[PDB]
RNA sequence: GCGUACGGCCAUACUACCGGGAAUACACCUGAACCCGUUCGAUUUCAGAAGUUAAGCCUGGUCAGGCCCAGUUAGUACUGAGGUGGGCGACCACUUGGGAACACUGGGUGCUGUACGCUU
RNA sequence: AUUGCUCAGGCAGAACAGAAAUCUCCCAGGGAGGAGAAGGCCAAAGGUGCUGCUGAUGCUGCGACUCUCAGUACGAGUCCGAAACGUGCAAUCGUGGCCUAACGAUCCUUUGGUCAAGUGUGCGAAUUCUGGAUAUCGAAGCCAGAGGUGUCAGAAAAAUUACCACAGGGAUAACUGGCUUGUGGCUGCCAAGCGUUCAAAGCGACGUCGCUUUUUGAUCCUUCGAUGUCGGCUCUUCCUAGCUUCCCACCCGCAGCCGAGUGG
RNA sequence: UUGAACAAUGGAUCCUACGUGGACCAUGACUGGUAAGCAGUGCUGGUGAUGCGGGGUGCUCCGAGAGCAGACUUACAGAUCCCGAGUGCUGGCUCAUACUCAGAUCCCACAAAGGAUGUUGCUUACUAGUGCGCAGCUCCGAAAAUGGAUGGUGCCCAAGUCAGUGUGUCUCCCUUACAGUCUGCCAUCGAUGU
RNA sequence: GUGAAUGGGUGCGGACAGGCAUGCUUCUUUGCCACGACAGGAGGCUGUGUAACAGCAGUUCUCCCCGUCUUCUGAGCAUGUU
RNA sequence: GGCUAGUCUCUGCAUGGAACGACCGGACCCGAAGUCCAGUGGACAGGGUUUCGAGUGCUUGCAAGGUCCUUGGGACCCGAAAGGUGG
């Protein structure tokens, strides 16, 4: 157990009652997936523009 | 032995010499190591501080750091099937600069000089190998050899 | 064993943040609150049938407590807890005698 | 009932099945440990390096620095030479 | 020395000599195989030309006299040489045990392994 | 008898553990090129024909382009013995030739509105028999969620991740493994 | 031998003669220096020989 | 041929006894207003230069004690490997290698670096 | 930590004062001291007096290591970085004891810190109790200690069974047998003495070499899916370390008798 | 002189399923014990896991290591016969009236102190003789219980014992292991061309 | 007070060795200016080939000296060259 | 790509080791200077560390099958003396 389990045999944290999980559901993108989701004819016609 | 302390069965082994006794002189402090020394790991007892562990008494490590008044050096270490790199942090007083490639250094420089002013003859250090026939006049006159008689006396003296 | 009543030492202490007189007090233990988290849930276990749930001591090997001592700076009154080692007997040092 | 505890008897067979050898020879060993200040001073010396082209014109500079001297005196030895050469001939 | 140093140790187990220069050349022609290609080929001049023509070594009487005199490339006769198989020898040994020197058949036979390499070959 | 040294077993691998006839097709192929062009490129991409499907692993458009960024290979073919995926966050693509096992819809379509090429490896076997100006790249075989796993958590420096079989905890604070050998605290934490 | 004298001597011995090293080593430096400009000027002889013998 | 300061190695340099010491010194040496320290200006601190090599220091001697060196002990002791060697054993011899120690004999009794001087 | 000094013991000397009080001089490599067991270490000192101090937790959720070792932890210890300090002219030295022993997991509790407050002579600078807030109410959380597991990698713990049972065990006792024979039993060698004189006719002290299994040990090799465990009776056979008979043996401190010893 | 020798189909990087975790034997390296086929250790090798030749027999000794066959040759060790191989060759030594027949290859299957005018040699002191001794064999010391064991027979200028010798050569130096050499086949692992 | 035999650690080079020039640093140093300014003379010199050193080639040459200007601390890490 | 049976440069995958003047989150220390506003004074920001993470540095994923295994299950098969519930 201490070689391939170091942290079983404890107890550590806040405990939350009634732990809600549907509030701090929040997937995460990032920038670099942005323009992908862009179809690129706006990605083109808005390039150098001010839209 | 049923006591493994860190200076068990080292009576003998921390023992200083016959007439030896003292702490360590000046020449122990104004040596010089640097990163990559070899150096003779070589517990003395007059200083009870920094002393290596008595599994590295005749171990030649490298110096791999070096600290304001102690040296970090490595040391292999066979344990049953592997060796490990241990890492020593020892005073230098414990500890001796390594002369085990003094010969190595000498011909390397005597080869370089060699090679770069053409005098010498470029040490390669080959065995102490079998002799050639000579004719050998040599005056001397053979000594008889050979098996003499016993006696008990000049056996048993008393 | 003897420990002075006041001991200058490095107060870790926003105002200070250097040496001070730090008077020194033993350190007593406290009455355990019944209404703690773990004597609540040691409660609720103990109560109803089946007996003692929670294992009681009974070996007492040691003779000795580690002192425990409370320097509390006397600039900020900020303790800071330290230890000393195994002793039978202890007291702050009146230091005549 | 009552045990043989201890032996060293096939230890050396068994540790000598494969060959004993340090495993990371060659690689490197991490700095922790290496002392603070030498550390420290190998960051801020690499923030510090100069670029190769750079390196190379300074060198370049340094070269040229005392060129006007070396030329001038190696072309008077130059100079003198054919002379050296014709009074070795009368040897 | 080095050779030596090391012969010492393992003599119960070898015997050893210094041969003739027709021993030699017995063995060599009648019982000498090339360690090559991580095979054990029969010598042939070829294989010796492919083999040590590094060192103007062409022939076998090339490695017989490499071997029987030194010169400089005995180190590379002798590795490219595998190790010569010969038969349990014809008379047969004194004892294995002892020493030659003690009437056995182990050690140094200065040049007594002549009569064991004709009786092995 | 004889005391034996090792009797010799070679290391290497010399045949497809692949069950698709078509890259049974293509070891054959690159044997015979192995064989009578013998360069070390087709030597190479026979021994990766031969791997298993954990060592050739999958490779994306954006380690394409991080292998042709240079201006040296502007007529250079990438060749990967793999499956080739499209990186979602790789925007702008060169045109590029790219020769490989497979190309997922979305990278085809992103090589070939480059202007690239999607390269089986018959055609990079006619095109260049000798494997002249093609770079190849592998992909890599760490990050792979066993190999994070490789080893125990428990030795001081290996951090590996410990192996949970099904169990994520939602309270990342009262996680499972994660307070006795894990905080110094719990009297010990695992040496990094 | 190989008494703790004798090698607490030797080491004393190997200590002096690398600090006479340390001492002469700006001397030794430039006769360095200048050895390595007759290596150059050996490899470059042997070039012009090579290349005019072609 | 030496002195002083700082040393390195730390007795071939130490210990005892008997002698000698040119110069520079070093040293002993003289006093207590101050700095300073003491039970006591003994040590120490300060301030000096009348005297002396008496001691310290240097140096010469000793079949001195010690220390060091060489020989010798001694191929003795011991010992790795080997034997279907001996022996009831105890243990010993042999083959192939390695190889001391005490004692004894005799000889010796610091070398030297940096700086400043003396001797000129 | 600075600094001064030199210890055990001894010669010699000084009123009471002596073996031993205190004082003085010389000698003294440590024969003292350093808390304790032993070992190592140490002399203008890892000793000791005086004095000054508190570095006896080097700010942290703070490093690399070493012994142990699975190259895990605890523990112990070495080496560093830099805050703040002690001492010192300073270099330095100092984060306990000159060094090798002197000690302790989860969970729980407790205290300190965090927080909160306070300061802030203008700004900040923040853990939670979930429908939103408040409350030096309470509770939880994280961090550092402490309360102990000595069976000391850490269950909470009395006996009896001849009324007994089960799974096993010849890993393991009690009976035979095996090895050894200390003990027991039986013989040897030497010769101080006893024997009226005379070491042996007969003994044989002090010493010492053996033998047997034949007592008791010692062991634990076979047997615990059982080899029926003492003695006696019955019946056979064998050994000789010979009691009787035989050689009417040889020898005597053998006249006879009765005997002693030795041999087959 | 690419700056010691020899060897080396190898170095690096990993993953992963098991069995094992009663050991035992041998050796002046030993410790406890009077000792033990006792108990505990050290180095190495063996047994376990291993058959084969020899030791009569024997898990551990000596040789050697094991695919199926053919030929040759040997190891340890052997040749009176059992039992393949000389009642070999050349010098000695020993004769033992028992119930231990004298003695008869390691382990190993025991022997001691002490004694002998048996015998063979040698040293040595005394002036051929007399003393001390010292080695080889032999004899006593030498006693257990079913009848029995150099393995049996038996052996006696041995078939005991100590040496030498069998030489690419020998009137007689020969025997043979699953070992060495050569060959064929089987299988394995490879190399090369495909 | 000595001290084996047997042992144990380390080292024994590239064709990555060895040498040379330069850079950077908040680390170290009194050791910076300076990656700066100035600078003379002597010379059958240097290398390959040789015990006859003949011969052959000339490369920012050899030496005073890696000079002087108060005279230029190391370490670690790099950039080049051989 | 030059070049040459001397042999130079550029590319640098995978893997292993080291590093980071990098960055994300946590923990320290000196600070909080500076910029800014969806303005209850709030949001970040700077420089330093012997710092930690199952961190990132061009996402190494999902599903099915198969092999050897693990743990719960009767759990390779057989095997207690026992304990309990109801008769
Ligand atoms: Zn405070």
């Amino acid at each position: 157990m201490d070689k391939y389990h170091p942290g079983y045999f404890g107890k550590v944290g806040i405990r939350r009652f009634h732990y809600r999980l549907n509030p701090r559901f929040c997937p995460t993108t990032s920038i670099s997936r942005l323009l992908r989701l862009v179809p690129k004819e706006q990605l083109e016609a808005c390039k150098g523009k001010e839209e | 032995p049923h006591s493994w302390g860190k200076k068990a069965r080292t009576r003998d082994l921390f023992s200083k010499g016959f007439r030896c006794h003292g702490r360590p002189s000046l020449s122990t402090y104004l040596a010089v190591f640097k990163i990559g020394d070899y150096v003779d790991v070589v517990t003395d007892p007059s200083v009870q501080k920094g002393q290596p562990s008595k599994v590295f008494q005749g171990k030649t490590g490298t110096v791999w750091n070096v600290t304001p008044r102690a040296v970090g050096v490595l040391v292999n270490k066979r344990v049953r099937g592997r060796i490990v790199r241990k890492k020593i942090s020892v005073r230098t007083e414990h500890v001796r600069k390594s002369r085990c490639q003094q010969d190595f250094k000498e011909r390397v420089r005597h080869n370089e000089l060699v090679k770069r002013t053409g005098v010498g003859k470029k040490i390669k250090r080959q065995p102490v190998g079998p002799r050639e026939g000579q004719l050998l006049k040599l005056r001397k006159k053979p000594i008889p050899l050979g098996a003499k008689k016993f006696v008990f006396s000049e056996v048993y003296n008393f | 064993v003897q420990y002075p009543k006041t001991r200058k030492t490095f107060c870790k202490g926003e105002p200070c943040k250097k040496h001070q007189t730090h008077k020194v007090v033993q350190y007593k233990v406290g009455k355990a609150s019944v209404v703690a988290q773990g004597k609540r849930r040691y409660d609720m276990k103990q109560k109803g049938f089946g007996g003692q749930t929670k294992p009681v001591f009974h070996k007492k090997a040691k003779t000795t407590k580690k002192i425990t001592l409370k320097l509390q700076c006397t600039s900020c009154k900020l303790i800071k807890q330290i230890k000393i080692k195994r002793c039978k007997h202890f007291e702050l040092a009146d230091r005549k005698g | 009932a009552k045990s043989k505890n201890h032996t060293n008897h096939n230890q050396n067979y068994k540790d000598h099945r494969h060959p004993i050898r340090l495993k990371g020879r060659r690689n490197q060993i991490s700095s922790k440990g290496l002392e603070q200040k030498l550390k420290k001073n190998r960051k801020k010396s690499r923030k510090g390096f100069l670029t190769p082209d750079v390196q190379k014109e300074i060198r370049e500079k340094r070269s040229k620095k005392g060129e006007a001297r070396r030329l001038k005196s190696y072309e008077k030895f130059k100079a003198k030479l054919p002379i050296w050469k014709a009074k070795h001939k009368a040897a | 020395a080095a050779t030596v140093n090391m012969l010492r140790v393992v003599s119960p187990w070898i015997t050893w000599g210094y041969p003739s220069h027709q021993v030699v050349r017995n063995l060599m022609y009648k019982r000498a195989f090339a360690h090559f290609a991580h095979k054990r080929l029969p010598i042939t001049n070829q294989l010796i030309e492919k083999a040590l023509g590094k060192y103007k070594i062409i022939c076998m009487e090339d490695l017989i006299y490499q071997l029987y005199t030194c010169g400089p490339r005995f180190r590379e006769v002798s590795k490219f040489l595998w190790p010569f198989k010969l038969s349990a020898p014809r008379g047969g040994l004194k004892s294995k045990k002892k020493h030659f020197i003690e009437g056995g058949d182990s050690g140094n036979r200065e040049i007594y392994i002549n009569q064991l390499i004709r009786k092995m070959i | 008898g004889i005391d034996k040294p090792k009797q010799y077993k070679n290391k290497d691998k010399r045949h497809p553990t692949a069950t698709n006839p078509y890259i049974r097709v293509l070891v054959k192929i690159y044997r015979f090129l192995a064989r009578r062009v013998a360069t070390p490129f087709n030597k190479a991409v026979l021994k990766r024909l031969m791997k298993s499907r954990m060592w050739r692993p999958r490779i994306s458009t954006s380690r394409i382009k991080l292998a042709m960024r240079k201006p040296d290979k502007k007529d250079h073919i990438c060749v990967c013995v793999s499956h080739v995926i499209h990186d979602d966050r790789v925007l702008g693509l060169k045109p590029l030739k790219v020769c490989a096992l497979k190309f997922s819809k979305g990278a085809r379509a992103a090589i070939e509105s480059a202007g690239g090429q999607c390269l089986t490896f018959d055609q990079l076997a006619m095109i260049t028999p000798k494997g002249s100006k093609c770079v190849l790249i592998r992909g890599k075989v760490t990050r792979r969620k066993q190999y994070k796993s490789f080893g125990a958590p428990g030795v001081p420096g290996s951090h590996a991740v410990p192996k949970l079989g099904n169990r994520k905890s939602a309270l990342r604070g009262r996680r499972h493994e994660n307070a006795r050998g894990r905080r110094k605290s719990r009297a010990f934490k695992v040496k990094a | 031998n190989n008494c703790f004298r004798r090698v607490y001597h030797s080491n004393w011995e190997y200590l002096l003669s690398l600090e006479k090293e340390a001492d002469a080593e700006p001397k030794q430096k430039a006769l360095r220096y200048k050895q390595e400009k007759k290596q150059q000027f050996r490899e470059k002889g042997l070039k012009l020989a090579a290349a005019k013998t072609a």
